[PDB]
């Protein structure tokens, strides 16, 4: 009944910004850890 | 070519990460009912 | 030529001579008089 | 020059508020009348040029309205109907007579007015309002020329007010100057 | 204020009496914004085209060739646009203007007077005084024909009559 | 036919406003 | 100096009321808009446009008086006083609702002038222009609701009329004909407005309850002076309080104030997007799955279906008097009712 | 003195204000 | 900085950075043209708005044929 | 201050009063009087139907 496109849109529009933000945060933390003493 | 002087590092805070995750999840919750119609 | 276009031209003239020209003239006169 | 009286220093229209600082007997028609502070801030060359242009145009306009009410040129009939003051402007811009007049005065202003006023503002020897137009020897003698300048200024100043009155009386009544003189009572509105 | 033609407007800065026909008439700013040599070249080209155009407007109305139909000059432009003769005339005028470009480039560089193509087969204008008189006559006729060709064309467009056909039986608007 | 503005227009002021420390803050 | 420089100097003078270059647009337009609204709510009727009395002269009070929108016979006309509808007649111009167009247009230009005033005063003072960007929220609200929505609809008639009861009617009319509460953009707008009110109250209480004891008086308003190099309240104490009470707390004052700025602005812009969507009847009116479920199952009922029935009742029982130009005549038999269901 | 921006703005916001107050006070005594 | 044929061909076009005319330049001409453009925009706006009828101009689908 | 405004303000208030009491507001703004909401011929709500004939339509509606 419910469209394939509806589930695809919801899941992708949730995950893609989420993984973008997670990647950016991990990159920033990596820079912080590399510059600081480890 | 050569070394580009305009390169700048990009930083995202943990507060910014959580703000972004909350915004994305809340927008998904809000618009899921309308996308499913 | 139509009454609508005559009204439009008269509206342009009225906006020039009742709004733009008086306010501009008063502003210029007061600005020149009060150099402070 | 034209004497030290009626246009020069020592002649004041008021009892004298120490006179405007930028007004003296050098300029023609300077009776020291300036209740506002126009004189100092405004360029006196540009102001005198504008005054002379307004006066000449007003003299021509007042004489034109008077003659048009008095006499129509041959062939102006069969056309324009009544057309005293303002219906005449509209019907003639519709026909193209005032279009021709506007075109030729545009040529005159572009080729004489703009360059002359620009050069006068830059410090040229030309006095404001002077176009060297004297086909007849009416200004050969400076002694008569100063009086002619004063007469021109006074008649232009009178004609500005006169043509403004003619226009406003026509706006109120729909009646031109000669016809306005003919019937005094207000209630008639043609 | 010594423009010598308009007494109240002063001589223009670069309008010295070097050029023929220089009476100081330049009220608007054009000689101070563009090269005077290029302006004189354009003036002479416009005037020569106008003189030829006025002569053609007279002759075509007075006599048209055994060939081509009997037409008014503007209708003649339209007909020869659609026929092919106008294309030929444009081609040859463009061919001459191709070297006119080089002549104007020289005039920009120098070594060539504006409007001077050294065209004088009959050997007229012998001695400098006759040359100066002919230059003055050429410039005056060029300006007069520049006004006159526009007069002819606009009068034909308004009254739908050709010039000599309009001279008699005027039929005022 | 016959002057340079010499202003950066891309410049942040970028001047740090230093604040002093008192005994209470210490 | 030149005339332009002298005029700029005069307009920038430190007077009681700053004028500026933007004042030349702001003061006349805003003054005319406010005066026209007062004139319409005091004298001008709505009898020939809406079939309503909206003026103090007709007997209305502050709540029921309004400057009503033009007649639906007019399209999206500018309704110029010299325009073909009025042809210079002031009385006919007021009767056809031209005063509403006057107020709306001069008020939009007044909002533009006030935004330019904020920009100009920020430039002259020497501060960042985060005002006139906050005001972009109200500007977008006005543009979407009073300009874009009627332009998308049949005419200016369906724009909000400038009155209290008129605004309430507009609210109920939009709810009935669009189900605007169900619109997600309106939901984001409501969240933004309520969160902004929450932020204002909570920030005021937090600052008032974390002040430093900088005075011996019990009333602590005297303990502050504007020429202070020290903060008047403890940010550390407030952060500790809200971190151990709510689980999270602000640690940066600049981020806190930017957030208090951002929430109402974002809410207003989202609501403006929703109203722009409503302008073309592109509304989140119904859920197709729920309608299909209710059609094939008479025993299936949710609060959404009850809202749909309420909107249908609103439309049916307000169409006749809210749109008199349509000449709607609905018999009592076709009027929806709870018993009729 | 006679003409000032404050003076002109005040009387622009006062002369209609008093006129409208008088009009509304008259509206209060209408037979309605 | 790399030198190229296209770079040296287009170099004079990107050579006079920051070069300005003296005081107020051609500002009155720009203002006059902007005023004409504003009048033109008002004319065309009032034409489709139907607040302005010129002659033989029918802002309507039926004018297509 | 008080000398000029003890004459100007009461006169302006009385003028505002007379703008309504003399019936000039109804004539200027077209607001119908309580006795002229419905005419004998037209007992319905009067509504403008055409934008380009609005002036003539209002003249016909408000003639009686
Ligand atoms: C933020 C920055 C701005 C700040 C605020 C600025 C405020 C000042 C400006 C506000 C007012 C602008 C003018 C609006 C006038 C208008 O719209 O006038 C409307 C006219 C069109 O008029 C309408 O036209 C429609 C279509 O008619 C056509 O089709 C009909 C079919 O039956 C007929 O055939 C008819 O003859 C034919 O003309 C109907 O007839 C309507 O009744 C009639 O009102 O367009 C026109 O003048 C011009 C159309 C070109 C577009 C210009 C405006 C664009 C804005 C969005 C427009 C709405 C789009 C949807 C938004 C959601
Ligand atoms: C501001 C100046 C001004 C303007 C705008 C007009 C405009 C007009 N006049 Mg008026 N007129 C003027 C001055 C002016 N005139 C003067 C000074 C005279 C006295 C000679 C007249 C005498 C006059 C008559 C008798 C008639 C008009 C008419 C007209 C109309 C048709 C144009 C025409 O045939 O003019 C003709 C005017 C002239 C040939 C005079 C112009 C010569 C003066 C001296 C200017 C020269 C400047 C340089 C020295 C037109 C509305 C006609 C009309 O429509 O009447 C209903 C008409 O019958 N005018
Ligand atoms: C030599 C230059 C020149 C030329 C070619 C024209 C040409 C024309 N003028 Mg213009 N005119 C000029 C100079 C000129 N004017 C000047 C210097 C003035 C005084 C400022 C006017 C004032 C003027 C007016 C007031 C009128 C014309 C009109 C006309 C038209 C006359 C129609 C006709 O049948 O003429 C036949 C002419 C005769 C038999 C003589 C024609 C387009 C008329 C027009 O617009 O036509 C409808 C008109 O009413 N002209
Ligand atoms: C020698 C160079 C040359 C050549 C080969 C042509 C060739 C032609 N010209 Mg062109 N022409 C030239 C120079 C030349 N022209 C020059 C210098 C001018 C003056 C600017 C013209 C002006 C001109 C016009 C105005 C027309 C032609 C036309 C023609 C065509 C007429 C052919 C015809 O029917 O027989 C011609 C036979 C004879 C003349 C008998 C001998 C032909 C394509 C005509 C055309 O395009 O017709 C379709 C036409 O109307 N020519
Ligand atoms: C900041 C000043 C300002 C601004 C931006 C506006 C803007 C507006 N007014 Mg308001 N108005 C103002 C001052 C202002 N007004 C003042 C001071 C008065 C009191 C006299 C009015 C009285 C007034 C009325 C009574 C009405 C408007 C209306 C309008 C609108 C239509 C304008 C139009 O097409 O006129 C056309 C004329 C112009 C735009 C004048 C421009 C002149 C040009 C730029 C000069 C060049 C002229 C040219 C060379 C000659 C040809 C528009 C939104 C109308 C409207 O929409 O109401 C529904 C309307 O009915 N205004
Ligand atoms: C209904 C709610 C509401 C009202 C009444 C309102 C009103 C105002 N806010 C202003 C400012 C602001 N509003 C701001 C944020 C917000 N404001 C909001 C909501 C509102 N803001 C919201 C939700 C936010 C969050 C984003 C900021 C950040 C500012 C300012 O900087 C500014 C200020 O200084 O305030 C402290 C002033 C703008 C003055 C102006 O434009 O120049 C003069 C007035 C003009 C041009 C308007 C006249 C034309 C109007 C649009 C149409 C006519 C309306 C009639 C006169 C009255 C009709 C009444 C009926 C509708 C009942 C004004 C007092
Ligand atoms: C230089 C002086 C002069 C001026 C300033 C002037 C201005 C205008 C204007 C205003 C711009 C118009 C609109 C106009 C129109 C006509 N003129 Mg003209 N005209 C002038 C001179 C003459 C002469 C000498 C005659 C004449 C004619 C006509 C006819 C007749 C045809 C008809 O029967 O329809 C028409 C329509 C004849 C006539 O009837 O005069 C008794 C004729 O002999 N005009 N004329
Ligand atoms: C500032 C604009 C203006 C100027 C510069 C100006 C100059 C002159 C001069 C030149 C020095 C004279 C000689 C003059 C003569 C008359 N003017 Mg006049 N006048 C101006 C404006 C008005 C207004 C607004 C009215 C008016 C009137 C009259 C009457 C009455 C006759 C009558 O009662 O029938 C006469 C004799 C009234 C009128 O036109 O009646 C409808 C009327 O209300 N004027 N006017
Ligand atoms: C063509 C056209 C039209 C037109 C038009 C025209 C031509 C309109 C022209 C109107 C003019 C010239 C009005 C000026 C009147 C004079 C005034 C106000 C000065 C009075 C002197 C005073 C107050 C004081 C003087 C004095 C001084 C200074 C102080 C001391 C004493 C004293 C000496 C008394 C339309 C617009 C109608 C529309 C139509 O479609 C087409
Ligand atoms: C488009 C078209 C075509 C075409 C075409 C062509 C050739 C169009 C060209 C038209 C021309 C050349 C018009 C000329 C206007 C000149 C004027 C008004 C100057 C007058 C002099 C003045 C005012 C003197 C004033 C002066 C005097 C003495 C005294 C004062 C001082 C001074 C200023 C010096 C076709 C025919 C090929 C057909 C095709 O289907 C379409
Ligand atoms: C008691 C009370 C309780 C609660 C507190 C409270 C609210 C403070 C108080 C209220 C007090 C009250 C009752 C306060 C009310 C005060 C009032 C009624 C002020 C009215 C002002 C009218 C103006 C500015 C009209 C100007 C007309 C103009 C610009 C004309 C415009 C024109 C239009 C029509 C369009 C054509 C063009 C022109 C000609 C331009
Ligand atoms: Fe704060």
């Amino acid at each position: 009944n419910v469209s394939v496109a509806a589930y695809l849109a919801v899941l992708l529009g949730t995950f893609i910004p989420v993984v973008f933000l997670i990647t950016l945060f991990i990159q920033s933390e990596a820079r912080k850890a590399a510059e600081s003493g480890q | 070519s050569g070394p580009n002087p305009n390169k700048q590092p990009v930083e995202l805070n943990r507060t910014s990460l959580f703000w972004g995750l909350l915004l994305i999840f809340v927008l998904a919750v809000l618009f899921s009912s309308y996308f499913f119609n | 030529m139509t009454p609508s276009f005559s009204a439009f031209i008269n509206s342009l003239l009225a906006g020039l001579f009742i709004v733009i020209i008086p306010i501009g003239t008063a502003l210029l006169i007061v600005s020149q008089s009060d150099r402070l | 020059y034209q004497e030290g009286v009626l246009q020069g220093l020592g002649v004041d229209a008021i009892p004298g508020t120490d006179r405007p600082k930028n007004l003296d007997g050098t300029l023609v028609g300077d009776i020291g009348f300036d209740p506002l502070g126009f004189s100092n801030w405004l360029d006196l060359r540009w102001a005198r040029e504008a005054e002379i242009k307004h006066g000449r145009v007003a003299m021509l306009a007042a004489t034109g309205m008077i003659v048009q009410d008095v006499y129509k040129f041959p062939g102006v009939q069969q056309t324009f109907g009544d057309a005293s003051m303002m219906k005449l402007h509209n019907v003639a811009v519709g026909q193209g007579a005032m279009q021709q007049l506007f075109l030729w005065i545009t040529v005159l202003e572009t080729l004489t007015g703009i360059p002359a006023i620009i050069q006068t503002l830059k410090g040229s020897e030309r006095q404001p309002g002077d176009f060297g137009f004297d086909p007849l020897g009416c200004g050969s003698n400076p002694e008569q020329l100063a009086r002619r300048q004063l007469v021109e200024l006074k008649n232009g100043r009178l004609a500005m007010i006169a043509v403004g009155g003619m226009v406003h009386h026509y706006l109120l009544v729909g009646r031109g100057p000669i016809e306005f003189i003919k019937n005094i009572p207000n209630f008639k509105n043609p | 204020d010594f423009s010598a033609a308009v007494p109240f407007l002063k001589r223009p800065s670069n309008l010295d009496g070097a050029y023929i026909g220089d009476v100081g008439f330049d009220p608007l700013g054009f000689s101070d914004v563009f090269d005077l040599r290029v302006l004189r070249e354009a003036e002479l080209k416009h005037g020569r085209f106008a003189m030829l155009a006025v002569l053609g407007f007279i002759v075509q109305e007075l006599y048209t060739f055994p060939f081509f139909p009997k037409m008014a000059p503007v209708d003649a432009h339209d007909y020869f646009v659609k026929q092919g003769g106008g294309s030929q005339i444009i081609f040859w005028i463009s061919f001459v203007e191709l070297f006119g470009v080089v002549a104007l480039f020289e005039t920009l560089q120098g070594k060539r007077e504006p409007g001077d193509f050294a065209f004088d087969p009959l050997g007229l204008a012998k001695d400098e005084a006759t040359l100066e008189r002919y230059r003055l006559a050429e410039v005056k006729h060029a300006r007069l024909a520049m006004i006159a060709i526009g007069g002819f064309i606009h009068q034909y467009w308004v009254t739908k009559q050709t010039v000599l056909e309009q001279l008699g039986n005027f039929k005022s608007l | 036919p016959r002057v340079y503005d010499e202003e950066d227009q891309l410049l942040i002021l970028s001047d740090i406003v230093t604040f002093e420390e008192t005994d209470l803050g210490r | 100096r030149g005339w332009f420089d002298l005029m700029d100097d005069w307009l920038k003078r430190d007077r009681f009321v700053f004028v500026g270059w933007s004042g030349l647009l702001l003061f006349p337009t805003s003054y005319l808009s406010i005066g026209g609204w007062f004139t319409g709510t005091t004298f001008v009727t709505s009898w020939y446009t809406h079939g309503l009395a909206s003026s103090y002269l007709e007997g209305c009070n502050f709540f029921t008086a309004a400057v009503s929108t033009p007649a639906n016979s007019m399209g999206h006309s500018l309704l110029l006083l010299w325009g073909p509808e009025a042809q210079g007649d002031f009385t006919r111009w007021c009767q056809i609702g031209g005063l509403w167009a006057f107020c709306a247009l001069h008020g939009s230009f007044g909002l533009i002038g006030f935004c330019l005033r904020q920009f100009e005063i920020a430039r002259l003072v020497g501060i960042r222009p985060y005002n006139a960007i906050a005001f972009s929220g109200p500007i977008a609200i006005f543009v979407s609701v009073f300009l874009m929505y009627p332009l998308g609809q049949a005419s200016w008639f369906f724009a909000p009329s400038l009155g209290v009861a008129a605004i309430f009617r507009f609210l109920l009319f939009i709810q009935g004909f669009h189900n605007f509460t169900l619109n997600p953009f309106h939901m984001m707008g409501v969240a933004g407005i309520l969160g902004a009110a929450l932020l204002c109250a909570i920030h005021g209480a937090t600052v008032q309850n974390t002040i430093f004891e900088d005075g011996d008086a019990a009333n602590t308003f005297r303990a502050f002076t504007p020429t202070q190099a020290e903060e008047t309240y403890s940010m550390v104490t407030a952060n500790r309080f809200w971190s151990q009470i709510f689980g999270v707390a602000f640690s940066n004052k600049r981020w806190l104030h930017f957030f208090m700025l951002f929430v109402p602005l974002a809410g207003l812009w989202t609501s403006a997007i929703g109203i722009v969507g409503l302008a073309l009847n592109l509304r989140a009116y119904d859920f197709v799955s729920q309608e299909l479920r209710a059609a094939e199952d008479p025993e299936f009922e949710t609060f959404y279906t009850k809202n749909i029935l309420l909107n249908e009742g609103i439309r049916s029982w307000m169409a006749a008097q809210d749109q008199p130009h349509e000449n709607f005549i609905f018999p009592e038999e076709v009027l929806p009712r709870g018993n009729a269901l | 003195p006679i003409f000032t921006f404050r003076w002109l703005a005040i009387h622009g916001l006062a002369v209609p204000t008093v006129f409208f107050l008088g009009a509304i006070t008259s509206m209060q005594f209408i037979q309605r | 900085a790399l030198r190229t044929r296209l770079g040296e061909l287009l170099r004079p076009l990107n050579s006079e950075y920051g070069k300005v005319a003296p005081g107020w330049g051609t500002t009155p001409i720009m203002g006059f043209v902007m005023l004409l453009f504003a009048v033109f925009l008002l004319i065309i706006l009032q034409i489709y708005n139907s607040s302005l009828i010129i002659e033989n101009v029918d802002v309507d689908w039926a004018s297509l044929g | 201050y008080w000398i000029i405004h003890s004459i100007t303000i009461p006169a302006l208030f009385v003028a505002g009063w007379l703008f309504v009491s003399t019936g000039l507001a109804y004539d200027i703004f077209g607001t119908p009087r309580p006795n002229e909401y419905f005419t004998q011929e037209r007992q319905q709500v009067p509504l403008v139907n055409d934008r380009f004939s609005a002036k003539q339509e209002l003249e016909d509606l408000t003639k009686g």
